[PDB]
């Protein structure tokens, strides 16, 4: 039990990191790595890494 | 190391 939602849109200037808009739910599976954690949209199915100060607890 | 997390905006960086 630890989804995220983006508080803001997003655009991955790479291929690694996501992209996606304010509303799109996260589900983060590591965060202790880096100011920035991988979370899975639970929508698309890719996994990336997005700003972790973009998603809080929904 | 540098991370591109991006500026919040709303309340911005000031």
């Amino acid at each position: 039990v630890t989804l995220f939602v983006a508080l803001y849109d997003y655009e991955a200037r790479t291929e690694d990191d996501l992209s996606f808009h304010k509303g799109e739910k996260f589900q983060i599976l590591n965060s202790s790595e880096g100011d920035w954690w991988e979370a899975r949209s639970l929508t698309t199915g890719e996994t990336g890494y997005i700003p972790s100060n973009y998603v809080a607890p929904v | 190391p540098p991370r591109p997390l991006p500026v919040a905006p709303g309340s911005s960086k000031t």
